[PDB]
């Protein structure tokens, strides 16, 4: 229910946020977990075996891969070529359908709270300082 | 249908209460092997091996898994084998070329947990680099720290022949990018102990990028016959250096390459330096565009060509402050046309030549338009010839050596 | 539905950025003059300030049309994401063709706009879409005096540069940058002509 | 112009500009009293006589 | 009397999205200003209250038409008809009138949510030189000197920039007068 890390991938394959929310740990040890999972993310993204159609308003999640007890969850919005690539950790799913649901409305605020300051209409238009550290005071306003 | 069997490898994990027991669902993973076979129907395609690989590699990662409470070196010799078959059936014939380089990572981190062997990831430069500027700003961090020591490590300085620069070229580069890519705090130690070694190597054949430390103009003021030149602050990085710095002021004829001086000992931020300048040309003109080269020169060129065509057009005038300089009038004249040209002299003498210059030879001093050199002149007098003379232009470069 | 406030406040706040883009140019700091809590304000309004253009150097001119598709461009490129999530189905980002998102701006933009669609849409199958209205919305309610109508079009020429914008910020949410110009181009029966790239 | 220059005046300019010669001015590293002095006379000299 | 009145100006009135419109519309001009300055901050103030002016003096006959209302003066009949009839119409919100003077002349204008300023966060090179919606200081001097009054208006505290709200402490000077249709014989 409560992730372990957050990504968003732009446009290109660069990527814009990897985003650990338990974020100064006494199991940081390192960054390159939850960090190789999102590199081997965006490639599986051209993966033949999923699919993404494009016929509605709504784009859908899916559950890409698990590893290291952590399952990864993956949107491609289409319109704006959003890769959105999220983990939890293995024993914290329940295996039921209502925190399915509340992993797609935990996608549904984190794609509202980017697109937000997306359209922030004060920033310069780019990747700079402002838009990382405007996103971290976000999600640690919604991660504790 | 594999996908619906993964839907089955997510199902008894679901319903996962013992390690132990698990570990038989890792038996499982063996019917899943028993599922390998039973998803062959063929010997190779693209799709299918791409499709076959994955249940592979999650075998491989519950292996892995396996040995959580610790075949003492069985594992580490013989993992590589199962990894390297499947990053083989992983290349075949799809752009998943992200799944390469990380199974070659996951294999250079075992070869450095042996002795520090013959290298792949340190051997190709870009290939070790992975777009360090445009993958991310981790994963390269630890994929260049497991190299510098490997470099380090192996003390046989003969490179690979990707391009040979067989030196410390290649672990200076390294030690540049892990500098610019760390922390600003916490990296003395990793900038001291890498910044060390090529101060006793400077091979100091260096060309950088500046995106360490950066720079910024102010206004630009006059001296004693030497230019106070456009007073920069600078940013830091770092511990110290030793830069005889220059920026190059640039007209759309000629270069001033002002702003320079010989020591610094920058190592505080806002640097906030003067950059005295003599061989102030161009009669300070105001056209004078930044090339902005900043070439800080702490034993490399580590220049920034901060170039643009903004038109800020750095203006830079002159002063008359009782220094010593050369003119020209013509008076007290004959019937016949001719020239003059005082200087307001002082102790130290050297040389001068003045230059005619139009669309047609104009002025002739002599046959062509001469030079009429001299050493030590106060005020002389030169003739012309025939054009259609009504207004030239001159040019009188004088190495005058009252500075250096 | 959604929380609204009134038309009649943005489509007049819609007519007037062409008197700000040139209190931007021509101002960079009979006029006239006013006060706040010891201070100033130099002013002037808006018949004196679209008037003048018809007085313009034509490098000046240039330079404030490029501030309206600054404009367009800004408001569209932020729109296109909040349309995104208003619906937005069944189109890419690369988008191989070109007529399933010019079916997306005049029923998805155009409505949120000015409330109705883009009624005309004529099909050069090389990549040149014509995007036809017959009666737009801000110039509903500007005209000249008793029968000076050749000497106002000219004079009302800025007012279009809102919608090269628009179009140019919208296809720049999907991807690129293209070339844009508009015509006038009177109806059959009780016009405005837009370009693709 | 010195067809006025005999002519019930004396240092009466022509029909020059001075915001350009004001930006280069102000280009420059000049002061603001130096600058005032120097607009004054320029000012003055925009139509004068003597 | 009055906010029955303005609902039923909230049924007859053509109406579109403040979500998605409008706040993009108010935030590009004035990113527009802050480029175009380029990033200087104390002059956009005085450029967005010179554009509100001009704004604002052509909506206070629009007002005046949708709703028939006499000449108000004293400041019992403004602070009223701007807290009831004439926010509620055009922006859907209503203030509150607190921080009342003596000698009735100089009250404050809170807002509670802000239509103009909805979702934007603000730079932190403009912590204390920007004032956001200062285009609602535009409207009212140069609204409210149209109804033949005088007054001032300016910004105190804003949301972006404090943790107070948004108020607007608008100051009665004086009452200007009908003049007389000739100078003299």
């Amino acid at each position: 229910l409560r992730p372990c890390f957050v990504s968003l991938i732009d446009e290109s394959d660069k990527p814009i946020l990897i985003y650990v929310p338990n974020e100064a740990e006494n199991e940081m040890n390192d960054v390159l977990k939850y960090n190789v999972l999102s590199n081997i993310s965006l490639d599986y993204f051209e993966s033949a075996l999923v699919e993404w159609h494009s016929l509605d308003s709504k784009p859908l999640l899916k559950s890409i891969f698990q590893l290291e007890g952590v399952s990864v969850f993956a949107m491609l919005i289409k319109q704006t070529g959003l890769k959105i690539v999220i983990g939890f950790e293995q024993k914290s799913l329940s295996g039921a359908d209502d925190e399915f649901e509340a992993i797609n409305q935990i996608f549904e605020t984190v794609r509202k709270i980017y697109i937000r300051v997306k359209c922030n209409p004060l920033l310069v238009s780019g990747d700079e300082k402002s838009i990382i550290k405007s996103l971290e005071r976000k999600f640690d306003e919604l991660f504790i | 249908a594999f996908q619906l069997i993964k839907n089955f490898i997510e199902s008894i994990s679901i319903e996962y209460r013992k390690s132990v027991r698990l570990l038989e669902f890792k038996h499982y993973f063996i019917t899943s092997m028993l599922s390998y076979f039973e998803f062959e129907n063929v010997s190779n395609p693209l799709l299918c091996e791409i499709k076959a690989e994955l249940l592979m590699l999650k075998r491989d990662n519950w292996v892995q898994g396996v040995m959580a409470t610790s075949e003492t070196v069985f594992q580490e010799n013989f993992l590589t084998l199962t990894k390297e078959i499947l990053s083989l059936f992983n290349k075949c014939e799809g752009k998943r070329q992200r799944i390469v380089d990380i199974l070659s990572i996951e294999i250079g981190l075992l070869y450095y947990q042996g002795k520090k062997y013959e290298e792949a990831v340190s051997l190709f430069l870009s290939c070790y680099e992975y777009y360090t500027q445009t993958n991310k700003n981790s994963i390269g961090l630890k994929i260049l720290q497991v190299f510098i020591d490997s470099l380090s490590h192996c003390p046989k300085l003969d490179v690979l022949q990707i391009d040979g620069e067989s030196v410390s070229a290649s672990a200076v580069l390294t030690n540049a990018f892990l500098n610019i890519l760390k922390l600003c705090k916490d990296n003395d130690s990793k900038e001291i102990w890498w910044k060390k070694f090529m101060d006793l190597q400077m091979k100091v054949h260096l060309a950088r990028a500046n995106v360490s430390a950066i720079e910024v103009n102010l206004k630009s003021y006059g001296f004693p016959e030497d230019i106070s030149t456009k007073t920069m602050r600078l940013s830091l990085k770092n511990m110290g250096g030793d830069v005889i710095v220059f920026g190059a002021s640039d007209f759309l004829l000629k270069k001033g390459e002002n702003k320079l001086i010989l020591e610094c000992r920058d190592i505080m931020y806002g640097e906030f330096s003067l950059l005295s300048f003599e061989i102030i040309v161009e009669g300070i003109t105001f056209v004078k565009e930044f090339p902005e080269n900043q070439d800080e020169f702490i034993v490399v060129p580590e220049i920034y060509c901060k170039e643009s065509t903004k038109v800020l057009v750095k203006q830079a005038h002159n002063l008359n402050l009782g220094e010593y300089a050369l003119e020209l009038k013509s008076v007290q004249s004959d019937a016949l046309e001719s020239l003059q040209v005082e200087v307001e002299v002082q102790k130290n003498i050297g040389n001068m030549k003045n230059l005619p210059v139009s669309f047609s030879m104009d002025e002739i001093q002599a046959r062509k338009r001469y030079n009429t050199p001299f050493e030590n002149v106060r005020l002389e007098y030169y003739l012309l010839d025939q054009i259609t003379a009504f207004d030239l232009i001159i040019k009188t470069s004088f190495t005058k050596k009252n500075d250096q | 539905s959604l929380p609204k406030v009134s038309q009649s406040v943005y489509q007049m706040l819609l007519n007037e950025m062409v008197p700000l883009a040139m209190g931007i140019e021509r101002q960079i700091s009979i006029k006239r003059l006013k006060i706040e809590e010891h201070h100033t304000v130099d002013i002037i309004r808006s018949h004196n300030l679209i008037h003048e253009l018809y007085k313009a150097d034509e490098e000046e001119k240039e330079k404030v049309l490029a501030r309206l598709r600054n404009i367009g461009f800004q408001i569209g490129l932020k729109l296109s994401e909040l349309l995104i999530f208003s619906n937005n189905p069944n189109l890419k980002f690369k988008e191989m063709d070109l007529l399933l998102i010019m079916k997306f701006i005049c029923r998805d933009v155009w409505k949120q706009i000015f409330g109705k669609q883009i009624d005309n849409l004529k099909t050069n199958h090389r990549g040149t879409f014509y995007l036809l209205d017959y009666d737009y919305r801000p110039i509903q309610s500007f005209s000249l005096e008793e029968d000076a109508k050749n000497e106002e079009l000219k004079m009302i020429e800025p007012f279009l540069e809102i919608p090269v914008g628009i179009i140019r910020g919208v296809l720049s949410s999907l991807g690129y940058s293209s070339e844009e110009v508009i015509c006038l181009a009177s109806f059959i029966d009780r016009g405005v002509s837009f370009h693709v790239q | 112009y010195d067809y006025d220059a005999f002519k019930e005046n004396r240092i009466i300019r022509l029909l020059k500009t001075s915001i350009d010669l004001n930006k280069t001015k102000s280009k420059i590293r000049n002061l603001c009293i130096e600058k005032a002095v120097l607009d004054k006379i320029l000012i003055c000299l925009n139509k004068v006589s003597r | 009397s009055l906010k029955a009145m303005g609902e039923e100006i909230w049924k007859n009135k053509t109406e579109k999205i403040n979500t998605e419109l409008f706040t993009l519309t108010y935030g590009s001009i004035v990113a527009q200003l802050c480029q175009d300055y380029e990033r200087d901050f104390n002059k956009v103030n005085d450029h967005l209250y010179s554009m509100g002016y001009n704004i604002g003096c052509r909506l206070i006959e629009d007002f005046l038409a949708r709703t028939a209302l006499p000449r108000c003066e004293n400041l019992v009949k403004t602070s009223e008809v701007l807290s009831k009839c004439a926010f509620k119409i055009f922006l859907n919100i209503t203030p509150n009138i607190t921080n009342w003077s003596h000698n009735k002349d100089t009250f404050s204008l809170i807002l509670d949510e802000n239509p103009l300023a909805d979702f934007v966060e603000l730079p932190m090179d403009a912590m204390k030189s920007l004032w956001y919606s200062n285009i609602l200081c535009g409207v009212l001097k140069g609204s409210l000197e149209m109804v033949q009054l005088d007054c001032d208006v300016w910004f105190v505290s804003d949301i972006l920039r404090g943790d107070s709200q948004t108020e607007i402490k608008v100051k009665l000077n004086r009452i200007l007068k009908d003049e007389i249709p000739i100078g003299e014989d």
